[PDB]
RNA sequence: GUGGGCCCCUCCUGGUAAGCAGGACGGGCGAGGCGGGACGAUCCGGACGCCGGGCCAGGGUGCGCCGCCGGGGCCGGAACGGCGUCGGCCG
């Protein structure tokens, strides 16, 4: 026998490959995984992991959030491994270069009409595979409504709302309401 | 298997008592690791110096010449199931360590006392006239003769490979 | 147990020490306390207001609040597989300034002091767990000869 | 390429270092067991003793298995890297290590190794930990690549550092995987060596105990 | 019939299996329970420091 | 899924006691093969993929039944009795 329990923890499971059946996702992930193994750049390593994520870990990005984040560094390439949607509450857009997995039809029309460019990750792969003058960006992973009900509403330090409809008063008017 | 050792020891020196006293003992043990342990068993009782608080300066091993047969007198104390006792024993052997082998086997056999139950107080040579035990004294004489005390032992031993024979052998005496 | 009130099982720990009854000396109120300081909790059994529960006697914590009359102390407390950070409010008679980091401030001051002095080579400033002794000579001119003694009963 | 030139030159530089250090260390080992002799002798002309230095390294062997161990015993044994019943390690001596080892005495036996015992263990049972892998130690090319920052370049530098308990003992000692020795010969596994048993402190008698297990 | 009342025999081993957790790093600095008269003056001081103020 | 547990070592409480009943740190059986304790869920060793070689823990070595010789002694259970035998201490 051998004692391999004390001071040793249980191993970990993480996504090491995309589970999408889309052939365009497999082709791109397999390609950027190759560039990492021949470059050792940590930009191509973070980007290879973003392409394995599960679509609740890949929230969207709006143009107005990009226009805000890319301010004062407007000569750089925003890189987003998700969809770029449109924000109609912003009346005027600036000129910028964005590379994304997918563009909405209305967001593409606005980006181009300002003088910007809409790149794809295979355009990025050919011209800038190691991320020179590129910035990686993502949206708010905790914006989902589902992640707002996690926990124990009813416990005195919760700050979470219950799930159904509750029409009573008992425990719902603060402490000393039970 | 017993061996004679001389051990030196002393309390660790401090500010109140620079240059503490040195204590030496003669020990009989099967090796150097048992002997140093037995030195700390006595220095803890007689002088109240635990092993944590002192250091051992030497474990001298002494080899004795044999070649002649002398008497030894051992003053010891041992423990039984009802208390503690004193006892004097005499033996004839060729070196002091061999005389302590003989003592430990007689204690183990007639008193059922083991090595760590026994404390040796004294071990000295005893001149022929001064002996006090009958068994030893018989052989401290001129011209002692006896016939062989067990000649059957020779014949049986040969009969362990010579398992079958044609006559029952004799025992010459 | 069968009975578990707030001051149960307190017959000895809340009692006063021999010939140490009466009012606390006035250093209890002239000490200055600061945010972030370490303190010990020791219950004085003659002062009944702001007196912490018996669990907290003999623990060490850190000040998080300085109030007009009482101090706020944070205690790490183990509960059944996790540690909890507990916050309590205790009056001055049950708090004493703690020296748990006294040894560490003396060493940090001593290393920067002995660096300033340079002894041209910098001395080794790491603490050393006691090493085995080195080789040396000792005299045996005067040596005592002991032996086991006889049983006396 | 330039890789084959540097690897050609480097090994050559390491090899001539191996013939320099071998002869000097052989000189050192003869000289110790001499200087003590002249110092014990100067002791005799006076009424004086010579008390030498205590051990600085121990060799520790595990002699009991894994069924039924208590929690504080099994944590101490894992920090010593003694996870299997016949494994052996080298170990530094100070009050931190000595007081932990006395807690697990009935599981272990230990003492002071010679430079001959150290040499046979490394040359015959020596493997290396490299990126978490157990790699056979067969030549000076692997001791240089891993330990050159601490000025250990050949097998006889590793032996010298372990025997003298020098400046880089921690890194020299952890480079070795724990020794995987053959099964031991015991009198009485459940008794201390000073009662005729097998466990605990046994001094210089550790050298013939492991001799048959290497 | 009667069944067992109480034991804690296996409970220290269950308590240790996932390690003994530690409280969040941010619980050590929670404002909950501090003097309000101190927390008021803390906000006021920063709002009027141009290096710290976050007013538009 | 579980919320009938039980046993060992040390430490305890009720009871004349119990293979009785109730608590405590650590370990085990439960849910742990293999060897040994003649025989046993828990004792002594040792914790397990399928093989070949070597070394040997615990217990042992007249024949059943794998494996031994040499050397020194002696020859279930209470109060209480013994000029059985060998060895001591005090007078
Ligand atoms: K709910
Ligand atoms: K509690
Ligand atoms: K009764
Ligand atoms: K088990
Ligand atoms: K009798
Ligand atoms: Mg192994
Ligand atoms: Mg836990
Ligand atoms: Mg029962
Ligand atoms: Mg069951
Ligand atoms: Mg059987
Ligand atoms: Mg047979």
């Amino acid at each position: 026998g051998i004692d391999l329990k004390t001071g040793i923890k249980k191993r970990k499971v993480e996504r090491k490959e995309p589970k999408s059946p889309n052939p365009y996702i497999r082709l791109l992930h397999n390609a950027f995984k190759v560039v990492y193994e021949n470059t050792g750049e940590d930009f191509t390593k973070v980007l290879t992991k973003r392409l394995c994520l599960s679509k609740t870990n890949r929230p969207v990005l709006s143009v107005s959030r990009l226009a805000h984040l890319m301010h004062k560094r407007e000569d750089k390439i925003a890189v987003v491994a998700s969809t770029v949607t449109n924000d109609e509450r912003l009346v005027t857009i600036p000129r910028m270069t964005i590379c994304a997995l997918k563009f909405s039809a209305t967001a593409r029309s606005r980006i181009e009409k300002a003088g910007g460019r809409c790149m794809s990750f295979d355009e990025l792969l050919a011209e800038k595979p190691t991320g020179d003058n590129c910035v990686l960006l993502q949206g708010r992973r905790s914006c989902r409504a589902v992640c707002k009900k996690f926990g124990s509403p009813g416990r005195p330090n919760s700050h979470v709302k219950p799930k159904g409809e509750h029409k009573g008063r008992r425990g719902a008017r603060g402490r000393h309401s039970w | 298997m017993m061996q004679k050792y001389i051990v030196y020891g002393r309390r660790l020196p401090s500010e109140k008592f620079p240059e503490p006293e040195v204590f030496r003992m003669t020990i009989y043990a099967p090796n150097e690791i048992v002997a140093k342990s037995r030195f700390w068993y006595h220095l803890k009782s007689l002088k109240k110096i635990k092993r944590t608080h002192g250091e051992i300066l030497d474990c001298q091993h002494i080899e004795e010449n044999g070649d002649f047969v002398k008497n030894f007198g051992v003053l010891l104390r041992y423990r039984s199931r009802v208390g503690q006792h004193n006892m004097y024993r005499e033996v004839r052997e060729t070196t002091s360590a061999r005389a302590m082998d003989k003592v430990y086997s007689e204690m183990a056999g007639q008193c059922r006392a083991r090595y760590h139950d026994i404390q040796i107080i004294n071990v000295k040579e005893v001149a022929d006239e001064d002996v006090r035990r009958e068994k030893v004294a018989m052989f401290t004489q001129k011209g002692v003769r006896f016939p062989h005390p067990c000649p059957y032992v020779h014949v049986k031993r040969a009969a362990r490979t010579a398992r079958f024979q044609d006559r029952a052998p004799h025992v010459p005496q | 147990t069968h009975s578990q009130g707030y001051r149960c099982k307190t017959r000895y720990c809340f009692a006063r020490k021999f010939r140490r009854h009466g009012m606390a000396n006035l250093t209890t109120y002239n000490r200055v306390y600061k945010l972030g300081q370490y303190v010990n909790i020791k219950v004085n059994g003659a002062y009944h207001k702001g007196m912490p529960h018996r669990y907290y006697n003999g623990r060490t914590g850190t000040i998080f609040n300085i109030g007009p009359r009482a101090l706020g102390v944070q205690i790490q407390k183990r509960v059944r597989g996790r540690i909890m950070l507990k916050r309590i409010n205790v009056r001055l008679e049950h708090v004493h300034p703690s020296d748990c980091r006294k040894n560490h401030l003396e060493r940090v001051a001593a290393n920067d002091a002995a660096r300033r002095l340079a002894g041209q080579p910098v001395p080794c400033l790491k603490r050393q767990n006691a090493l085995p002794r080195a080789a040396h000579v000792v005299s045996i001119a005067s040596a005592i000869d002991i032996t086991p003694l006889k049983y006396d009963g | 390429a330039e890789r084959a030139t540097e690897k050609e030159k480097r090994a050559a530089l390491v090899k001539d270092h191996a013939v320099k250090s071998a002869q000097v260390y052989a000189r050192y080992y003869i000289d110790l067991v001499e200087s003590e002799k002249k110092a014990r002798e100067n002791a005799l002309k006076n009424n004086q003793l010579y008390v030498p230095d205590e051990p600085k390294v121990y060799l520790v062997v595990r002699i009991r298995g894994i069924v039924g161990v208590a929690p504080k015993v099994r944590t101490i044994l894992s920090l010593l890297r003694l996870r299997q019943i016949n494994n052996a390690v080298f170990m530094r001596c100070n009050k931190a290590t000595l007081n932990a080892l006395r807690i697990v005495d009935h599981y272990v036996t230990y003492g002071e190794p010679t430079v001959e015992t150290i040499r046979n263990l490394i040359y015959k049972r020596g493997f290396a930990k490299v990126n978490g892998q157990r790699i056979p130690i067969v030549d000076n090319n692997l001791i240089d690549e891993q330990l050159s920052k601490h000025n250990i370049l050949c097998a006889e530098d590793l032996v010298h550092e372990i025997f003298t308990c020098g400046s880089s003992f921690k890194e020299a000692n952890n480079f070795l995987w724990p020794f995987q020795l053959n099964s031991a010969a015991l009198k009485d596994k459940r008794n201390n060596f000073a009662e005729g048993g097998d466990f605990g402190y046994r001094g210089k008698y550790i050298n013939e105990f492991v001799a048959r297990m290497i | 019939a009667k069944l067992k009342n109480h034991t804690s025999k296996n409970q220290n081993r269950k308590d240790h299996r996932n390690g003994i957790k530690k409280p969040k790093k941010s619980a050590y600095t929670s404002h909950k329970g501090m003097c309000p008269k101190y927390l008021r003056n803390l906000r006021r001081s920063r709002a009027n420091d141009p290096r710290q103020s976050l007013r538009p």
